[PDB]
């Protein structure tokens, strides 16, 4: 059942009672993103196995 | 079997232009972060190349 995603990181710390959408991914390293997202992007989301 | 165990510490592990390298195969480690290294000093770290 992956239909239920977690994030991975984010920039910014907590916050209570706010929900974020967003699905960009920052330069962490390795391959830290194209441009600013496309291919070689670890998507901030993972699913549940 | 028999890696090393130099004691590689107490200097600097500076990465500036390192990072900027593409042809540096990886430096940026998550044990602490990849940006706490330049003036971050090791307290008996230990190599095993």
């Amino acid at each position: 059942n992956y239909n239920y995603l977690y994030r991975l990181f984010r920039k910014s710390n907590l916050k209570p009672f706010e929900r974020d959408i967003s699905t960009e991914i920052y330069q962490a390293g390795s391959t830290p993103c194209n441009g600013v997202e496309g291919f070689n992007c670890y998507f901030p989301l993972q699913s549940y196995g | 079997y028999a890696w090393n165990r130099k004691r590689i510490s107490n200097c600097v592990a500076d990465y500036s232009v390192l990072y900027n390298s593409a042809s540096f195969s990886t430096f940026k480690c998550y044990g602490v972060s990849p940006t706490k290294l330049n003036d971050l000093c090791f307290t008996n770290v230990y190599a095993d190349s």
